[PDB]
């Protein structure tokens, strides 16, 4: 019996400021999929990381309405519990709250304002964003703030630009993120969004799935654990099996039971081998209902594989869509000019360049899984090389930094306020790092 | 005493497309075979295509192809195609974990 | 007490970052599903105008289609192979003791939240 307590511990010093700055230098925000970070362009690493959450916290002895938005939630647990994200689903439903978030970020940057904003901005758009949300973002960043430089871009494609700085590389980009998982094919550094696909399942849905299975495994439990406790035991106690099918027969079981079968303990106050239900529920050791800790204890690992393995079979999550393997197979073989039987040359170098990223892809065992299934459907003898990032959430920020180092690419990606005033909000610059047109 | 080579193609029938090219009598057939180490594609004469038709082979079946003798033996439907119906007479067999093309002397 | 730390940091956050004469436009507040319906109506209006150019969309054409391979079946309560499904309950179950221990004495209304994981409720 090895027990783990899951309560969140965080009480840092307050986030701060950098007064020394250049007003003409661009600034980068990396919303992306994980919705967590920002920083100055000239630095190699992001300066600040925010939880993307807002707390209304009335202060006593002077009763006014107060915003405790952002990283202040990490300081106090009650302020953390009061917090909620601006995003409703795939997109933010609270635009003035986003304005408050952005102004908090600008103050934490340490810039001295000039008119609206004196500096160019780097912005990550969500893939294939809705036109009304495009207009909403335009009226956020240009009419409200008079900005010299505005860019639109996709975070996983920024990741591809980060690990392919030349900008003329074929490749296949997968992104497993907090909200959704997308597949995007890239040809000569220009991604094709007509052939791109995505699944609505994301990391947040995975933690919700774990919470649902956890509500089902013990309907009667003395303690209600928080969302972030579920997040911690998801990021610490879920790994990808090499293949689901044989590993669900022997569910780390018989001999491998009581070697890796971890029991999860709450924060505060006929044979056992014969019953399969008892082995699933209370583990290998005999259950003692009298112990208050063991009544508060909970046996996990029973299926810690199901939670990452929903992305390959999305019908387990209720969504009637194909998985990562099937979409990657039909992109690599059926589409992009490859007749069924050989890979086209673009498809060959797509196989040679495959990147796993997102920041929700830090679950162990994903690389070997995707390599084995890529070997499964491809012709024999084709070399498969899949590249993995050390911090997969951090790739898009370095990507827009590396584009900002590329002066002609940056000049081709800036939208200024005069174009938004003239062609209106229907128009977008067709970057290789941007969304295509809506119709046709 | 005779020396001999045995060449075996094995795996799941991914694709099966007979080209007729009438001038009834098919010209040839293209056959794709899938294993755990990858897949291949094969070009076959119409006689072994008819012998394939006499083992009731469809897409998803696992077959035995010998290069020289040209003998065909079906093994059963694939494990990935098990849940098309809840219970069916077709024997379900896993994929060959080796390569498709095996040779021995 | 306790309020000094939070009071001080909130003093640092709250006072510049805006253009002349702009404020909250008190716009209508909608949830996300509302935005999907309005966007769907928008390209619907565009295509009905075009019908009276080629059909293409962004948020709906990146939707992953359903798979052609039949998906693996799993038990609803345990998660192994669902060899069997109960006729009355429509619940996938693994074996006999699972059936008589969970599927039979299940308290009603739990079968829909069982199927809600697979979205068959």
């Amino acid at each position: 019996v090895v027990i783990d307590d899951p309560p969140l511990r965080q009480t840092p010093e307050p986030f701060d400021e950098q007064s020394a700055y250049n007003p003409q230098s661009p600034i980068a925000i990396d919303f992306g999929s994980s919705k967590l970070r920002a920083g100055f362009v000239n630095h190699a690493t992001p300066t600040h990381i925010f939880p993307n959450a807002l707390t209304k916290f009335r202060d006593r002895k002077l009763n006014k309405n107060f915003t405790f938005v952002g990283n202040d939630t990490l300081l106090d647990q009650a302020v953390r519990s009061q917090s909620r994200s601006p995003f409703d689903g795939p997109f933010v439903t609270n635009w003035n709250l986003t304005e408050e978030i952005l102004d908090y970020t600008f103050h934490h940057l340490g810039v001295v304002p000039d008119n609206g904003i004196p500096n160019p901005i780097l912005l990550t758009e969500r893939l294939a964003t809705v036109q009304s949300q495009r207009t909403n973002w335009y009226q956020i960043l240009f009419e409200t703030y008079n900005v010299p430089g505005v860019t639109f871009g996709i975070d996983s494609l920024f990741s591809f630009y980060n690990y392919n700085p030349s900008g003329n590389k074929t490749g296949l980009v997968i992104s497993c993120g907090h909200e959704d998982t997308n597949v995007i094919p890239v040809v000569d550094g220009a991604g094709i969004l007509t052939d791109a696909k995505r699944i609505n399942w994301g990391g947040h849905q995975a933690v919700d799935y774990l919470n649902d299975l956890m509500a089902l495994k013990y309907p009667y439990f003395p303690t209600k654990m928080s969302y972030l406790q579920y997040e911690t035991m998801y990021k610490d106690y879920c790994y990808v099996s090499r293949n689901y099918d044989e590993d669900i027969e022997k569910i780390l079981t018989l001999e491998n039971l009581d070697t890796n079968d971890v029991v999860v303990e709450a924060p505060f106050t006929y044979d056992w081998r014969n019953s399969i239900l008892h082995l699933f529920l209370r583990g290998p050791r005999p259950h003692d209902s009298e112990n208050i800790h063991e009544q508060h204890q909970m046996h996990l690992n029973v299926e810690r594989i199901r939670v990452p393995e929903v992305i390959f079979q999305p019908t387990m999550g209720g969504q009637d869509q194909a998985g990562i393997c099937e979409l990657s197979e039909t992109i690599l073989l059926k589409k992009f000019g490859s007749q069924p039987g050989k890979l086209s040359q673009t498809s060959i170098d797509m196989v040679n360049n495959v990147l796993i990223t997102g920041g929700n892809a830090k679950v162990p065992g994903l690389k070997e899984r995707i390599v084995k299934e890529f070997t499964g459907f491809l012709p024999t003898g084709t070399n498969i090389t899949v590249n993995m990032s050390s911090d997969p959430s951090l790739d898009a920020w370095k990507g827009m930094a590396a584009l900002a180092r590329n002066e002609e690419q940056y000049r081709k990606t800036v939208i200024s306020k005069k174009e938004y005033e003239e062609y209106g909000p229907e128009y977008i610059k067709e970057h290789k790092l941007g969304n295509t047109k809506y119709f046709e | 005493r005779i020396k001999e080579t045995k060449e075996v193609y094995e795996g799941e029938v991914t694709e099966l497309t007979p080209e007729d090219a009438e001038n009834k009598t098919i010209s040839h057939v293209i056959v794709g075979l899938k294993s755990a180490k990858g897949t291949k594609t094969l070009r076959l004469d119409p006689t072994i295509y008819e012998s394939i038709q006499r083992e009731k082979v469809s897409i998803g079946d696992v077959i035995y192809i010998e290069a020289n003798t040209g003998a065909v033996k079906r093994v059963g439907r694939s494990d990935a195609y098990a849940t098309e119906f809840d219970l069916e007479t077709e024997e379900y067999v896993p994929l060959p974990k080796g390569e498709v093309h095996k040779k021995k002397e | 007490e306790r309020l000094l730390f939070l009071r001080s940091v909130g003093e640092r956050n709250e006072i510049r970052f805006k253009s002349a004469h702009y404020k909250k436009p008190t716009r209508r507040h909608k949830s996300a599903r509302q935005l999907i319906s309005d966007e769907n109506k928008r390209i619907n209006a565009l295509l009905t105008k075009a019908n009276k150019l080629v059909p293409k969309a962004t948020y709906f054409s990146v939707e992953a289609p359903p798979s052609i391979r039949p998906a693996k079946k799993y038990c609803d309560v345990t998660g192994l192979k669902g060899f069997y499904k109960s006729p009355t309950n429509n619940i996938r179950y693994h074996n006999a003791e699972i059936y008589q221990l969970i599927v039979k004495p299940m308290a009603p209304g739990v079968d829909q939240e069982y199927l809600k994981l697979r979205g068959a409720n």
